[PDB]
């Protein structure tokens, strides 16, 4: 696990269809305002959109790379913290400047280098310890050009059961070397689908980057009941354009 | 019914230290245009006067506001770039041109807000036998956008197809200058800083040299809000803001709240003229009264 | 009677609303016009 | 872009059209005019 491993036996993604719901707005300036009705025009997310699925759960792993376009909506369903981040770049390798955004287990670490990308990143769990192990997200990086690292944290890792408990929803844009974060949360008691509702999302991150952004990886979380053995925990995340 | 105000208020942040000009200004290396730098300005006071003794520049230009204004303001989110280029090229580092520069290494935004300062280093960054570490893309598919920087280095062919360098129409795409203590003025060396910003929309920490006053309420007054200036009453609001709001507006687009930058209190702001006034007279030609 | 109240009062509410045009100017806000600018071009923006 | 390679210009200034539009035009009835004039004198070849 020094390196960074291929999965074995991994059945292909099926990408679900389901449709957004008044999802994704988010506020469009810093001004204040109240009990009043505001035009604007901008790049979002159309209500009632047709958003693509994907799942970890027993021996699929859904993690391809995925187009960026104009710009993403991405909102996650999970009950125990299966989806730590995002990889955004253009050729995905070490040929150009790509983005890491994780949340590890103690800190949110965001940097920009040229990094040997691996083609299957993740975190690694231990089932019966509920103990982060491993991280293998890349191999080398250099010429880093930007860092960020927030103040230390605690996550409960650990693997949980029941109905997906935690809504969280990012969108995401890239304009004029900025790459534009914005963030909002839920709580949900549900099985399998995207809740149907309203929440407004609100600014977090205007990085400055400078670099070009055509496609991006969802960052994982395998749970290990053995040494050496890979095994996965339920849990869903929907994007939109 | 008219008023006149009566008093003077001016609010900014608490700041300290002066602002990194020795070095950004005086720094021993600058890098190349094609990987030109970004560093982040942030809690200290822009006098820029202290420049005066110690650099001249030969460019600069400001967008977006008036050089004049400059000491009575404050900015957000402060950036500032730095890279060399040549005599010639100087003219391309500004919105809507065109050029290898603009094209292929720095573009600035159309809608541009900063300034842009520029002067000579041959005596630093020339020799008598040449200096070529300062280089430049010369070939490339496409054309940057704004705030952009490519720093690869894949061997260029114009069929697109990968290539070996030493092989027909296939180059290496970065050219170095050659700045010599004998060239001419347009094949000199200069360094250039660009500062961007944003003003009067958001929270700021960067701020011109200003004193500070004591917060008058219930009382018309002129008054001085992060650099935004105006006439009013102020009285303590109810309205929340959230961390990312500084100002608030209302359906005429009329500023008419603010968070007191030092003690972060949300104040009210109105109007002092207010109501109607009517006149009976009897006719000039019988009375005046 | 109802309607002649209510067109009385839209009118008026609507010359309120209208400030907020541009009309061709950098802002809509004389202040921050005169924050940013100095005499010369805060005039083209005022009379405009 | 040939150019790129080979000249620099001291001067370069477009009127009735923006410099980064002359990639997507085609343009009727050019004429080139030549000369050579003093430093101080490239000033004066502008119109007024
Ligand atoms: C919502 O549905 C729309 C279509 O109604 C989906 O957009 C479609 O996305 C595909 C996949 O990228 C596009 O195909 C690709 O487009 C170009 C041109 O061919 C090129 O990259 C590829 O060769 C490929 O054909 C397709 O053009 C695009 N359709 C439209 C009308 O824009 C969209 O992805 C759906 N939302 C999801 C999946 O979240
Ligand atoms: C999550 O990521 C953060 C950020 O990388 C990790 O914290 C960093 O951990 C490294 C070691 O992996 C620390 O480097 C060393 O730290 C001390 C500093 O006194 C010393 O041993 C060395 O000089 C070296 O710098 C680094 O300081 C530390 N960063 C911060 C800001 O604390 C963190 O460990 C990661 N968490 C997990 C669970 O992996
Ligand atoms: C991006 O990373 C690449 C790969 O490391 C950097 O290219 C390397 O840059 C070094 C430092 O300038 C070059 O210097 C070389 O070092 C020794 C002597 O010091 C010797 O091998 C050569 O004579 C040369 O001077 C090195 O050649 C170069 N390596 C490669 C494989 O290209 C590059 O500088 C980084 N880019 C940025 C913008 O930071
Ligand atoms: C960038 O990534 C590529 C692909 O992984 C690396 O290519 C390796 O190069 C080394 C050194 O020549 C070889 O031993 C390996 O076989 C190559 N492939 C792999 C898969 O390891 C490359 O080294 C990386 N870095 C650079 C600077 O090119
Ligand atoms: C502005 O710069 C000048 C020139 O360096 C400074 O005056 C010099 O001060 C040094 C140190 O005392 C003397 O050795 C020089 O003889 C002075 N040069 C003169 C008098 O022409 C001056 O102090 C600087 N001013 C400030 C306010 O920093
Ligand atoms: C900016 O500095 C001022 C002056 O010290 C601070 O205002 C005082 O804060 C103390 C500590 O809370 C209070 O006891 C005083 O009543 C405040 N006013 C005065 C006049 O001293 C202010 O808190 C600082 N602002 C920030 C954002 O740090
Ligand atoms: C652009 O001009 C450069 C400089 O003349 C060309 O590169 C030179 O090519 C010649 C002929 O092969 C070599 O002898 C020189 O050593 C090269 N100079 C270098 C590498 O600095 C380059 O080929 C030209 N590019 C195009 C596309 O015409
Ligand atoms: C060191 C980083 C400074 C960041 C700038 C701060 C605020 C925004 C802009 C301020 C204007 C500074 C430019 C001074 C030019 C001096 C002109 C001259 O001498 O002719
Ligand atoms: C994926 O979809 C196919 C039909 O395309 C279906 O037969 C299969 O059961 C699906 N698999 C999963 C894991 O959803
Ligand atoms: C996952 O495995 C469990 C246990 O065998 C099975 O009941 C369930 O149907 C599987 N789910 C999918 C989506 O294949
Ligand atoms: C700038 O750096 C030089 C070189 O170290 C130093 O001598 C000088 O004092 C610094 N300050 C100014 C204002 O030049
Ligand atoms: C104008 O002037 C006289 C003197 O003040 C005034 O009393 C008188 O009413 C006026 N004349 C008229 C109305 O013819
Ligand atoms: C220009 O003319 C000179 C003199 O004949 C020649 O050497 C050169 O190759 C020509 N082309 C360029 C791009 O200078």
């Amino acid at each position: 696990l020094d390196r960074c491993t291929t999965f074995d036996d991994v059945q292909a993604p099926n990408y679900t269809q389901h449709t957004s719901s008044m999802r994704g707005v988010y506020y469009p300036d810093e001004i204040f305002r109240s009990d009043t009705l505001y035009l604007t025009q901008d790049l979002f997310l159309p209500f009632y959109s047709n958003v693509t699925g994907f799942h970890t759960i027993n021996h699929t792993f859904d993690n391809p790379v995925i187009p960026f376009k104009d710009g993403i909506y991405f909102a996650a369903t999970e009950k125990s913290n299966v989806v730590r981040g995002w990889v955004f770049g253009s050729t995905m390798n070490n040929k150009s400047q790509s983005v890491i955004i994780i949340n590890n287990s103690t800190n949110v670490v965001i940097r920009a280098c040229n990094f040997e990308l691996c083609d299957n990143p993740f975190f690694v769990v231990s089932k019966p310890m509920g103990t982060q192990t491993h991280t293998m997200i890349f191999d080398n990086a250099f010429n880093c050009t930007f860092e960020y690292i927030s103040d230390a944290f605690s996550l409960d890792v650990s693997e949980k059961s029941g109905n997906f408990k935690h809504l969280r929803e990012f969108v995401f844009k890239n304009k004029d070397g900025f790459l534009y974060v914005y963030k909002g949360y839920q709580p949900i008691d549900v099985v399998r689908d995207l809740p149907s509702g309203f929440n407004t999302l609100k600014p977090i991150f205007k990085l400055p980057l400078g670099i070009k952004i055509t496609n991006f990886r969802a960052i994982l979380t395998a749970f290990s009941p053995a040494q050496g053995t890979w095994g996965t925990s339920a849990a869903a995340y929907f994007v939109g354009y | 019914f008219r008023v006149v105000p009566s008093g003077d208020v001016v609010r900014f942040p608490n700041i300290t230290n002066l602002c990194p000009f020795g070095e950004v200004f005086n720094a021993t290396k600058f890098p190349s245009v094609y990987a030109w730098e970004r560093k982040r300005i942030s809690n200290c006071v822009a006098d820029y006067s202290v420049l005066y003794n110690s650099t001249s520049f030969s460019t600069f230009k400001c967008y977006g506001v008036s050089a004049t204004k400059l000491n009575d303001l404050c900015f957000s989110n402060v950036y500032a770039d730095s890279f060399v280029v040549k005599g010639d090229d100087v003219r391309q580092i500004a919105p809507g041109q065109t050029g290898v520069i603009a094209d292929y290494n720095y573009k600035l935004p159309d809608d541009f807000m900063g300034c842009v300062l520029a002067w000579n280093t041959r005596n630093i960054d020339a020799t008598s036998t040449g200096n070529y570490n300062y280089k430049y893309r010369y070939l490339r598919h496409g054309k940057l956008r704004p705030f952009e920087r490519d720093i690869s280095n894949v061997p260029f062919s114009s069929d697109g197809k990968p290539c070996t360098p030493p092989a027909p129409n296939c180059y290496w795409p970065l050219r170095g200058y050659g700045f010599y203590t004998t060239s001419g003025i347009g094949y000199q060396p200069y360094r250039v800083v660009v500062l961007s910003f944003e003003l009067l929309n958001a929270p700021a920490t960067v701020c011109g040299p200003k004193l500070s006053t004591d917060l008058i309420k219930n009382q018309c007054v002129n008054f001085n809000f992060n650099g935004l200036t105006g006439t009013g009453v102020l009285t303590p609001s109810s309205k929340r803001f959230q961390p990312f709001q500084q100002f608030g507006r209302d359906v005429s687009d009329f500023t008419d709240s603010v968070r007191d930058p030092k003690t972060s209190e949300i104040l009210d702001i109105s109007p002092c003229s207010f109501g109607g006034v009517s006149v009976i007279t009897p006719g000039t030609n019988a009375s005046s009264e | 009677l109802q309607d002649v109240v209510n067109q009385n009062a839209q009118a008026l509410n609507t010359l309120v609303k209208q400030l907020s045009s541009n009309f061709g100017a950098i802002s809509s806000v004389l202040n921050d016009i005169l924050s940013r600018l100095d005499k010369v071009e805060a005039e083209v923006q005022i009379d405009r």
